């Protein structure tokens, strides 16, 4: 076994195909079924696999009540075959609220971070066994990916921000190699969805305080160099956001347009445009589209979308969505997932929050329409 | 120039319905959750729940639960809090707050503890 | 359901530093907030996240939480720090106030309260009512607590007590109530009211005789 | 595959990263869960395990009623995947009430007793297949380590007590190939917590009947020549036990501070200190803290801690625990688990006696703190 390298070539792309979905709340209305939220994709060079964070419980469980709450001592890392839903014999891969993962091609390393607010832990666990780890620096709640991690010739690189401090580290086989702080014009980075851009690392990630643009962060991967922008797109890809005629953009400045919330999404360059996902309700989490924006990538007056596609329907719940990058026979795939929510507090019909995923990947040829949506009915599960 | 102004004072009846309302301003209104604090005559600080005006969600305190209802309207940057069922101990200064604060329970993904900047 | 626990009063004297303490179950695993709240005006953060200060606020102003006990600080404290300061915290995404400390800068020395329990007026009895009144005066800082006792036994209803106020000669008075039935008033051998002033109580005693 | 040796220094210890929590009983509300007891953690050269003893029955079960019985035929050997919870398709390894189990490079080796009070009968189980048995000697409830075994160069060494009789066994691909009696000044020793220390195997056990100090065992593996002590802390690490200000403790004789009583426990040297763990109240099975004492190993009169760290908060319940052992690159890790014990006759909101588990292991890095207790409302169970 060799480490990845994903030095080839992005596939050509004209859209996304149906890749996977696992009918997690449907299921828990007869059968025992982890309660999760914030899951994501990601695959070593033979299958794949979907993570998410439990909550220590199941779903016809009294544990499940309040659920809502995103941080307990209960919260641990699950770990399945992409298709298989979280029933009880899902491994639980470490104790974590927040974390993120990667395989380097030679084994897996998860970052998996618990314990208290103010002095929480990332632990860094590489092929099973524990390597490494490193105290919360601002001491307040230390956060990560919440989607996979990318590694090159056996240096992964993971983001993970403190506080309000954004910070960058490289690790190989577990170890804590370097530690570099984020730089550039990006001035809130959360959950960023990484993906190997070779030589380097390309994140977008979510801007939490001060735009609905997303924020960019760029991983040299040899001199530990770091770089940040915003996606310079007209069509903004957060939540909330104003409308498509009305939004602005800039590519290094925050829009300064519905700050103060968010969600982690994705995107990625394709010359210069950009393919991105967001909602489609542009104030709450309802519907998911999939559309490239020409001249996206380099101009802030691009509203000029194309190859628009429905992943959820406006009326249906999604989510947390990310991307994680396959390596074909010439060319390095994109996919990537929807997280679909259900429950409180935006639905009062039961008790607890939960979440299924929807999954799609790249595509060079030809495909329809549809919608995709959790489908569980509420109002009957009790 | 961030400021929070409420409506005028009343007199109500023990078992009717009182309607309170406050103006947000100087900040985007759907930025930030909006909440109500009252304080007998003479007593201490009494907290009674949070509005999310993103999204509307609501978290009350559990002593208000089933009495108090707060409403937003975004157009107007204004908030409401309806307490009914009103009895003698309701009688206190209720005070209209900016809750910088990130509750799970209003449909914030990570739980963020803030304060209160601005009455 | 979580409490915090605050000393009633805190008194210094200009210059001086002053220290409040807010007590609670592992108090130093959550955040801690500080308001101060000057008479007629609303609450004012002055502490946020155990130890910041909004941008305005004096550097006298300092946090501290750890352990069980949270605590504000004001070094150098002036007369305008005079003010009734709350801690809070949260419990399970319920915001939990403290029930306040008076703070006084001392512009005078200490003075215990004088204690006055009137029984009911023979008219307020022959009207079928009875009312038991405790005066509270000449006393600083303006802060008491009072309790009263049905023989030895503590009663609760019925109790009414008023915020002390400034008297003429710049010192505090205050009030309190205790309204029952004609019944229970011959009922008991006597009442009593304990007003306890800066960690000491003077108590006065009345009887149906 | 080769034979281990653990022939590598002792790795450089800070403290303790989380390492994994399986939430059994928090699941077993809602889904079928195993009746648990008397957990731990051993892992080959790939992965990790965690063993418990069953009781015959999963917890929402007629059968789980009065569990708090620690023999019976049903009780048998459990083996799962580090954070796969004990559901249905658990394998139950062989019939025990008392186990041992430890992996040579080669194959697993299980320990099992089971049997008559008066008359058991020890298992020896290698690769899969029964080797050898050895009966009771003293004949009055023949009980082993309820943790892991550790080989050395394919010899196995597992302790065994009998009656109030402690033996030494050597085992090589299941057979019994030299015992070897208890020598030195312990006492009474139970319940061993062995770690390799190479050239030989280092035991810290349980005095239940004279001392709060745990008792030594050292092993060597060539001349099957067997010394005991006790540690030397005078912050001694078993329950119950006297306050800090007030316990004593000796480096070869029991302290006779609150014996009778005990719980199996944990501690190794780094040079002249010792890491340990132990329960938090001083009585009772309430919380759990590891640290480490200055001179710990070699003073009886030190009682100066650093490195203080809670594992589970003193408000909650505690149990068993144990140390596991991990070969890296360069460095032999410690490892512990803790046995969160819920149930009768402590708890009386219901009927059954169980456990779940959480791990911690060793870093050279920073942590924060936190705390991870079992998280079950038993009062909600029912
Ligand atoms: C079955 O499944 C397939 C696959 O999913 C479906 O095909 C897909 O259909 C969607 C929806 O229609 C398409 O996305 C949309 O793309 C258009 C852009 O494409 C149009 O404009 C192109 C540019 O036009 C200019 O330039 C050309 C130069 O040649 C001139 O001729 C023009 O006059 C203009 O000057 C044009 O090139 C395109 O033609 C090409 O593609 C079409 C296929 O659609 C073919 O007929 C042609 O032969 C040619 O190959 C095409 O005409 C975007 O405009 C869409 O976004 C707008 O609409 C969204 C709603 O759908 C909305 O959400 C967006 O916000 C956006 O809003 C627009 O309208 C707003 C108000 O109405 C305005 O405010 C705003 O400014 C904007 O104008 C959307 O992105 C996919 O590309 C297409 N995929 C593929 C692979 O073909 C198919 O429809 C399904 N069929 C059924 C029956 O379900
Ligand atoms: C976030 O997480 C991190 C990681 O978990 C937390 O850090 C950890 O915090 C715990 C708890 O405080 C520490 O454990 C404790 O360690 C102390 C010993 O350390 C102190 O004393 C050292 C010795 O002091 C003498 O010598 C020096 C020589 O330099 C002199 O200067 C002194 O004056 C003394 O003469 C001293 O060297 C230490 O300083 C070093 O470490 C600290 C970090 O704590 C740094 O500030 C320094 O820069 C320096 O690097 C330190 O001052 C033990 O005393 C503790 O045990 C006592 O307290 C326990 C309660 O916590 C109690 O259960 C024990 O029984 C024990 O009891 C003591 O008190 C009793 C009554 O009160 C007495 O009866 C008894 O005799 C005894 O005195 C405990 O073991 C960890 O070491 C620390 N870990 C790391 C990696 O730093 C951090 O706190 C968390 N933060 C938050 C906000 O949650
Ligand atoms: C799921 O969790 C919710 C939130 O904790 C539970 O709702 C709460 O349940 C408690 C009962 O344990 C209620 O407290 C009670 O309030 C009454 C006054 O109404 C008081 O007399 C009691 O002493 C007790 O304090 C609480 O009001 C209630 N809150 C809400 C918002 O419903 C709910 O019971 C849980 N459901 C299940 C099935 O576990
Ligand atoms: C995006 O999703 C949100 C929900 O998260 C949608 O908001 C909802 O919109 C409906 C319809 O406008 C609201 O109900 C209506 O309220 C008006 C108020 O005047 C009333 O006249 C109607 O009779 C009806 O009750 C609903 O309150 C509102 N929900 C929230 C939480 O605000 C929104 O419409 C979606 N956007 C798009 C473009 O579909
Ligand atoms: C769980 O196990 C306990 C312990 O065995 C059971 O409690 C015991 O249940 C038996 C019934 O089979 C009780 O015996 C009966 O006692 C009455 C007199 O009170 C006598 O008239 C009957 O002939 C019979 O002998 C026994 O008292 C009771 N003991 C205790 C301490 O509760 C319990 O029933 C079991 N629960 C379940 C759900 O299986
Ligand atoms: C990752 O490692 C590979 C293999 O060691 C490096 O491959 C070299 O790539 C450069 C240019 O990309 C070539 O000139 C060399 O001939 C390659 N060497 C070999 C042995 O194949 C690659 O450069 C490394 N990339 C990063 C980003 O570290
Ligand atoms: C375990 O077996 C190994 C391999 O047979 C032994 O390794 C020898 O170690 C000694 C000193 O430790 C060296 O002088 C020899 O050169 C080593 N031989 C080989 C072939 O590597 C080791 O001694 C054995 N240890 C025990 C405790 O039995
Ligand atoms: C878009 O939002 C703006 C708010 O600035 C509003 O004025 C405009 O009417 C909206 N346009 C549409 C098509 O909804
Ligand atoms: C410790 O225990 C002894 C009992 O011998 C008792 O006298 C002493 O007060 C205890 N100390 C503390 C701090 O509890
Ligand atoms: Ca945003
Ligand atoms: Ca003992």
């Amino acid at each position: 076994a060799e480490y990845r390298n994903w030095s080839k070539p992005q596939c050509g792309i004209t859209g996304f195909a149906p890749f996977s979905k696992d009918n997690s709340i449907r299921l828990s209305a007869g059968g025992d079924i982890w309660v999760t939220r914030e899951p994501y994709v990601s695959c070593d060079p033979d299958k794949c696999y979907q993570f998410a964070l439990g909550q220590g419980t199941t779903l016809n469980n009294v544990h499940s009540n309040n659920t809502v709450r995103d941080r307990t001592p209960y919260r641990t890392l699950l770990m399945n075959e992409l298709g298989v839903p979280f029933h009880l014999g899902t491994k639980q891969v470490c104790i974590a609220w927040s974390s993120s993962s990667c395989h380097d091609g030679k084994a897996w390393l998860h970052v998996c971070i618990t314990g208290d607010d103010k002095n929480a832990t990332a632990s860094f666990i590489y092929n099973g066994r524990l390597i490494d780890s490193v105290v919360s620096w601002s001491k307040d709640i230390l956060r990560t990916q919440e989607s996979e991690c990318v590694c090159i010739n056996g240096t992964c690189t993971v983001v993970m921000t403190d506080g309000n401090d954004t910070k960058i580290l490289f690790i190989e086989e577990g170890k804590i190699v370097h530690t570099s702080k984020l730089s550039g014009s990006a001035q809130h980075v959360e959950e960023c969805s990484c993906y190997p851009r070779y030589p380097g690392v390309r994140c977008v990630c979510r801007d939490n305080w001060k735009g609905s643009n997303r924020p960019i962060v760029d991983i040299n991967i040899k001199d530990h160099s770091i770089v940040s922008s915003y996606v310079c797109s007209g069509l903004v890809g957060d939540t909330p956001r104003k409308n498509d005629s009305s939004s602005s953009s800039h590519c290094l400045n925050p829009n300064n347009e519905e700050g103060g919330h968010g969600v982690k999404g994705w995107a990625f360059d394709d010359g210069n445009d950009v393919w991105m996902g967001r909602t489609i309700n542009e104030t709450s989490r309802l519907g998911y589209e999939t559309f490239k924006v020409v001249e996206g990538w380099s101009n802030p007056k691009s509203k000029l979308q194309i190859n628009r596609q429905v992943i959820v329907d406006r009326g249906d719940r999604s989510g947390y969505s990310g991307i994680f990058s396959v390596e074909g026979k010439s060319c390095i795939n994109r996919c990537f997932y929807v997280e679909l929510i259900r429950g409180r507090k935006e639905e009062t019909e039961v008790l607890w929050t939960s979440n299924s995923i929807v999954v799609f990947c790249g595509t060079s040829g030809t495909y329809g329409t549809g919608s995709w949506p959790d489908g569980a009915d509420l109002n009957l599960m009790h | 120039q961030v400021q929070l102004v409420q409506s005028g004072a009343e007199v109500s009846k023990p078992g009717a319905s009182v309607k309170v309302s406050c103006k947000a301003s100087g900040y985007s209104f759907t930025s930030q959750s909006l909440g109500w604090v009252r304080q007998a005559p003479g007593q201490g600080l009494e907290w009674m729940g949070i509005i999310n005006p993103s999204g509307g969600i609501t978290n009350y305190a559990h002593k208000f639960q089933g009495r108090v209802t707060m409403t937003r309207d975004t157009s107007t940057s204004t908030v409401y809090m309806e307490l009914s069922s009103l009895r003698s101990e309701d009688t206190a200064l209720y005070y209209c707050v900016r809750d910088l604060s990130h509750y799970n329970e209003v449909g914030h993904d990570r739980a963020y503890y803030y304060g209160m900047d601005i009455w | 359901s979580y409490e915090l626990i605050q000393p009633p009063s805190v008194s210094v004297s200009p210059g001086q530093t002053a220290s409040i303490t807010c007590s609670g179950d592992k108090l130093g695993k959550k955040y801690t907030c500080w308001y101060q709240q000057k008479p007629g005006q609303s609450p004012v953060l002055v502490i946020y996240q155990d130890n910041k200060r909004p941008s305005g606020i004096p550097e006298r102003f300092s946090g501290s939480n750890s352990g069980n006990t949270a605590t504000l600080t004001i070094s150098g404290t002036q007369a305008m720090d005079e003010a009734d300061y709350y801690c809070q915290a949260w419990d399970s995404s319920a915001v939990v106030f403290g029930g306040g400390t008076k703070l006084t800068v001392l512009g005078q020395p200490k003075a215990a309260p004088s204690v006055t329990l009137f029984p009911p007026s023979s008219e307020e009895l022959q009207a079928n009512k009875a009312t038991l009144v405790c005066l509270i005066s000449d006393f600083y800082p303006g802060a008491v607590t009072v309790a009263w006792k049905a023989d030895s036994s503590p009663v609760k209803a019925g109790v009414e007590t008023t915020t002390p106020s400034k008297q003429s000669n710049n010192k505090y008075a205050a009030s309190s109530y205790l309204s029952l039935t004609p019944e229970q008033w011959k009922s008991h051998r006597s009442y009593s009211c304990q007003v306890t002033h800066e960690g000491s109580t003077v108590e006065k005693t009345v009887a149906p005789t």
